[PDB]
């Protein structure tokens, strides 16, 4: 009964150690670089005209 | 009711302000 | 443009039907009182009404008593939903100290609703139920509340304390206690805002039900006279 | 009431004599001429005498002084004396007002300006007070309560109660602050020209003080209907609200502003003369006080209910707070007092300019205290303030 | 990552003086109202003691009253359950629970099992 | 006995999972993020009010059209609005009063619902026979239901109160998988733009990321140490924002395996009820229960505008797919919608 559900917590812990973690800088770097190549079709970064704007 | 009523004496006197002025027009000229 | 005109006015009239079913079910909505029934567990909470919603009504004014006994017995996030009902019935088992002390769970979940941030504004019927097997174990004595309480020993039986008829007066300093023991957590923190109407559950339900319709008549009242800076 | 009157009989005395004097035979003596200083006229008398003539009947107060004359004289070439300025001079002392009636009029003259100074620095910085409280509360979050658009449509009436006091007050200073130059001016004055202005304005203010009142009670039984039923209320019944204080005034005015309008059309419609059916005027405010100053022990008659269950974890705040409320609940309920007995008619002397005083002093600070007492002391609305002033504390 | 270790503990004579000292680590153990729940082994859990954030308001169980003390350290995120005077009825497991909101003055910890915040605890005997 | 040797492996697992993100955390954003020019000022008004409801409002979620947005509270509605022109499309009332959120499908085709009642209704738009009703009641837990999120037409992930995220089957009416892992209830889920994993957030300060096709458990993240009320993805799928609360959000990663920011600041201090992305994913915006729902700069970590607005706590902020509007569901019946 103990050993029936704690097996199940280091069994998860033991497939989330294989994980080939990428370096924090390379993803950061990617991040980066999907933020500023999609920062032109944003409506928030900048503020839209009037006229494309359904609301006001 | 006291709006209703202290204009009411502010005008039953002012009117007898102006009688009493309109004589004294014509005590003088 | 036509197409937009009959598109808007279309979907105008859509708006209006819409508008006037909320009107006509908002009238009910102001109009029933909903009243969250809580308890810590083997309490007896049927005995009042009589999976777990339940509705009733007595002098042509509405109740929805929203039992919970479904849900799991970790209720930090289902409680917050419980801010916009009226008064949260609290019915404890107050002769469940015998076995786990139930009592003393239920004065800190007491103490843990009336603390929170969203039940602030939200006033608390108290039903200290299982008053028949109270009476008993203080008489014989198989479990002492002055065991597990130190101030009941050095406890008096209030002046204003009215008895039942047919009643030991050391049952009567026992349930005083325990409803003085509520009111020292009802009283300690905020209570301009909230209240605390303790109450000892009889046999029949016809007057139980008449103390809480009496109960949350006094927390409308207060509300409406809160609202306008009276009390 | 009286210059009219006035007016009227020196019209008719004038031409009375006119017609007397058509009637009179020159005689062969030195008699000084046919003569008459357009107010007092008389019979020719012999020059080197004074006459001993009636002073004339068309006086108000003539049926009081009316034994006594007037002794003018005629000098020694058919001539009457002279003024300053070759003026005709008369001794009509005997029947002009006695010395005393000056003086009390001069200190009623200083009582009415001092009220009057009273009640319009109440009224208008009251007009400033609700004028705040109405931009405060229609441009917030809470801006349509049930409860809170009642507040805004009572403020509303008391800005048009005062509003039109002070305004039918100007035009009643207006009207009686000129100089009388002759008799065309002031018959015009007393013709119906601008004074049709005095009138409306005059309804315009029995408008205010009879809608005030009727939504002091409309804000009374919000607060009784509101509190007996156990739930909250369904239909918040605004347009019976709104039509209970704004469409009963028009129908308790209208019959007085017809009856004003037909029966007794005196200059300016301020003069209550002839007080009976001014009473359908102050029947529906002998109402809208009578029957929420019954709802008004009634609200206590159950706080004192309410704070004397619970709430004991304070002591002798079961006298001040349910004396701090009592102070301010008479947003509605003011004036029982003296006023439930002492009527318009029967109340003479100190009495009746106590009860002016009093009535006049609470009804123009009124507003003021409940703008006050309701829009600024209200701590929702002193914290719904307090995020806008972070919203613009900020920026 | 909160982790909640209990330290100190074992088996005591009745009427001896234990520490039992609740070492914690991964948050700001200044802002969280902790407590010490026990059960014993037989029934469900029931709650002990609590204490503040700074250490002010402290309560008990009304049977444990006086004859535990309680106090927290900030400095060093650690919480001292210090017990004298012991009992034969006292005999269970020490779970440091924490109740769960930072800033907030109420809990709803004492509950059964699968509580998130809540170390594996020490189990605690007295003598015979 | 035997029993106790698992505790410490499991520390010991714990421990290489630990100093294997410490091997790959060599750097950080807050260095690489100082070269970025930042958004600065952005200041947002609300452009359309939607004052329909009558309790708080719970839960909110646009249609993939961009134009409809659900909105569910606890008078028993499901009011389906329209933001660009405020007209109430469908009032349906529900059984259960106690709904705790809502779900626009993909497709626009059905919505749905659920809370106190366990039961996941499902509530169907296309009856041409007038009226709109329920088609499936989705019952298989025991806790109630937090948040649930469409696929597509045939199948919808829902969490739960009873620690277990379920994957359902509308057409059959059963759990598929069943999410089983997690210790303490469970909040919020939001699926990744390819829809085929899913993180979920709960109360044990922890984010599992899990595999819907496999059915399993794949990732746990723990940089929390509150209940986590709600997280939201990024929209290029590697990354997802969690707004717990203790009052900060975290960005994480999913190919780091640890957290890569604090969106904390010292001025607030209640949490974060609802959190969401952008379009680009540039701007992380939070909503709190201070009233005011922030809006985070996602990558330099700092507030770059505070939105104005409720008087009660918002609850749900839902951004259009397009990014065009942004909407918050709050606790006083109201729904402010802001560019």
């Amino acid at each position: 009964a103990s050993i029936a559900q704690a097996r199940k917590l280091v069994e998860q812990l033991k497939m989330e150690a294989n994980i080939d973690r990428i370096k924090v800088s390379k993803a950061a770097a990617d991040l980066m670089a999907y933020c500023e190549a999609h920062a032109k079709e944003d409506p928030l970064l900048t503020p839209v005209p009037a006229s494309e704007n359904p609301f006001r | 009711h006291s709006q209703g009523t202290f204009t009411s004496d502010y005008s039953k006197y002012l009117d007898s302000r102006r009688a009493q002025d309109f004589v004294q027009w014509l005590m003088n000229t | 443009t036509e197409d937009q005109r009959n598109e808007e006015k279309a979907q105008r009239e859509a708006n209006k039907k819409i508008e006037k079913q909320l009107q006509k079910d908002k009238q009910v909505y102001r109009a029933t009182h909903r009243l969250l029934l809580l308890g810590a567990g083997e309490s007896g909470k049927n005995t009042i009404v009589k999976i777990f919603e339940t509705k009733f009504q007595v002098d042509k004014v509405n109740f929805h008593m929203f039992d919970v006994g479904a849900q799991r017995d970790e209720r930090r996030k289902w409680i917050q939903c419980f801010n916009d009902v009226t008064a949260i019935i609290f019915v404890v088992a107050s002769s469940s100290y015998n076995m786990t002390n139930r009592l003393q769970a239920a004065l800190k979940l007491f103490d843990s609703i009336w603390n929170n941030k969203w039940l602030r504004d939200t006033s608390v019927i108290l039903f200290l139920n299982k008053q028949d097997l109270l009476a008993e174990k203080v008489l014989a004595g198989k479990s002492k509340i002055e065991d597990y309480f130190p101030e009941f020993a050095r406890y008096t039986t209030p002046e204003d304390a009215t008895p039942e008829p047919g009643e030991d007066p050391r049952v009567t300093r026992a349930k005083y206690f325990i409803r003085d023991e509520f009111l020292r957590i009802s009283t300690a923190s905020g209570d301009g805002r909230h209240y605390c109407y303790p109450h000892f559950t009889c046999a029949v339900d016809t007057e139980n039900i008449r103390r809480v319709f009496n109960d949350c008549r006094d927390i409308i009242q207060r509300m409406h006279l809160r609202q306008y800076e009276l009390l | 009431q009286v210059m009219d009157f006035l007016f009227e009989k020196w019209k008719l005395y004038g031409d009375q004599c006119h017609h007397n004097l058509s009637l009179l035979p020159p005689p062969t003596e030195l008699v000084c001429n046919r003569t008459f200083d357009k107010y007092s006229c008389w019979p020719d008398t012999p020059a080197n005498t004074t006459a001993n003539i009636s002073c004339p009947w068309y006086l108000p107060w003539h049926h009081k002084v009316q034994h006594r004359f007037v002794f003018k004289r005629c000098g020694p070439d058919g001539q009457w004396v002279r003024g300053p300025r070759g003026q005709p001079w008369r001794d009509a002392s005997q029947c002009q007002m006695d010395g005393e009636e000056i003086e009390v009029q001069k200190e009623v003259a200083k009582m009415y300006s001092s009220f009057q100074v009273m009640y319009t620095v109440g009224y208008s910085l009251s007009l400033g007070a609700l004028l705040l409280a109405l931009a405060i509360l229609g441009g917030l979050s809470k801006l349509h309560c049930t409860r809170n658009a009642i507040h805004a449509n009572l403020f509303a009436s008391f800005v048009l109660k005062a509003s039109s006091v002070l305004v039918i007050d100007g035009l009643l200073r207006t009207r009686y602050s000129q100089k009388i130059g002759d008799d065309l001016s002031v018959s015009t004055w007393l013709s119906d020209g601008a004074v049709a202005g005095c009138r409306v304005a005059a309804v315009f203010m029995q408008y205010g003080i009879v809608a005030n009142y009727c939504w002091l009670l409309v804000e009374g039984l919000y607060l009784h209907n509101l509190l007996g039923l156990a739930t909250l209320p369904e239909r918040s019944f605004f347009s019976l609200y709104l039509g209970i204080g704004w469409g009963a005034p028009m129908l308790f005015v209208v019959p007085w502003a017809v009856v004003k309008c037909l029966f007794e059309n005196v200059q300016c419609w301020t003069s209550n003369d002839n007080m009976g059916f001014w009473w359908i005027l102050r029947f529906p405010v002998f109402l809208a006080i009578l029957i929420n100053f019954f709802i008004f022990v009634r609200i206590v008659q159950l706080l004192v209910a309410k704070l004397r269950a619970r709430q004991m974890h304070h002591t002798d705040y079961k006298f001040r707070l349910a004396k701090s409320t009592l102070t301010l609940i008479p947003l509605l309920g003011v004036h029982e007092v003296v006023f439930a007995f002492v009527t318009d008619e029967h109340a003479q002397g100190t009495l009746r300019s106590a009860k002016l005083f009093f009535d006049l002093f609470l009804s123009s600070f009124q507003g003021l205290l409940v703008a006050v007492l309701y829009c600024f002391l209200n701590k929702e609305v002193q914290s719904e303030l307090r995020r806008r002033w972070h919203r613009w504390r900020l920026g | 990552q909160v982790q909640l270790q209990e330290s100190g503990g074992g088996l005591v004579q009745p009427g001896g003086s234990l520490r039992l000292s609740c070492a914690a680590s991964g948050f700001t153990f200044s802002n969280y109202k902790m407590n010490w729940v026990r059960q014993a082994p037989g029934k469900g859990l029931e709650w002990v003691s609590d204490i503040s954030q700074s250490g002010a308001s402290i309560s008990y169980t009304g049977s444990v009253k006086g004859r535990f003390t309680i106090s927290r350290d900030n400095a060093k995120n650690t919480l001292y359950l210090q017990m004298n005077s012991l009992k034969p009825e006292d005999t269970a497991v020490y779970y440091c629970a924490r109740c769960p909101a930072p800033f907030t003055r109420d809990c709803f910890d004492v509950t059964s099992t699968t509580y998130a915040y809540r170390g594996q605890g020490t189990q605690v005997t007295v003598s015979s | 006995s035997e029993l106790d040797q698992l505790r410490q492996e499991a520390e010991q697992l714990k421990n290489q999972i630990r100093d294997a993100r410490k091997a790959c955390a060599d750097a950080t954003l807050s260095q690489i993020t100082n070269n970025i020019d930042p958004v600065g000022r952005i200041q947002m008004r609300t452009r359309r009010t939607l004052r329909g409801h009558l309790a708080k409002i719970y839960a909110m979620h646009w249609g993939t059209d961009s134009r409809l947005l659900v909105s569910a509270s606890q008078d028993g509605k499901l009011i389906i609005w329209d933001s660009y022109t405020t007209n109430k499309v469908h009032a349906i009332p529900l059984r259960s009063s106690w709904v705790m959120t809502c779900a626009y499908a993909p497709s626009g085709n059905y919505v749905a619902c659920g809370g106190l009642d366990n039961i996941c209704s499902i509530y169907n738009l296309k009856t041409r026979e007038g009226n709109v009703r329920v088609s499936r009641e989705l019952a298989g837990h025991t806790g109630y239901l937090s948040c649930c999120r469409f696929l597509d037409d045939n199948q919808i992930v829902t969490s739960s109160g009873d620690t277990t995220c379920a994957l359902w089957d509308i057409e059959t009416g059963q759990q598929t998988t069943t999410f089983t892992g997690h210790t303490g209830d469970v909040m919020s889920l939001s699926l990744a733009p390819d829809t085929r994993l899913f993180v979920s957030g709960a109360c044990d300060a922890s984010a599992k990321l899990w595999d819907v096709r496999e059915g399993m458990c794949r990732q746990t993240f723990t940089g929390h140490e509150s209940d986590i009320n709600a997280i939201c993805f990024f929209p290029n799928g590697n990354a997802f924002a969690t707004g717990s609360d203790d009052a900060t959000c975290r960005l994480f990663d999913l190919r780091a395996d640890q957290e890569l920011m604090t969106y904390s600041h010292d001025n607030i201090i209640c949490g974060i009820t609802s959190v969401s992305f952008s379009k680009s994913g540039r701007l992380l915006l939070a909503g709190y229960d201070d009233f005011n729902c922030n809006v985070w700069d996602a990558l330099k970590a700092d507030r770059a505008g505070v939105l104005a607005g409720h008087d009660n706590r918002v609850s749900c902020l839902g951004v259009t797919d397009d990014g065009m509007a942004v909407a918050t569901g709050s606790w006083d019946s109201f729904l402010k919608i802001w560019n």
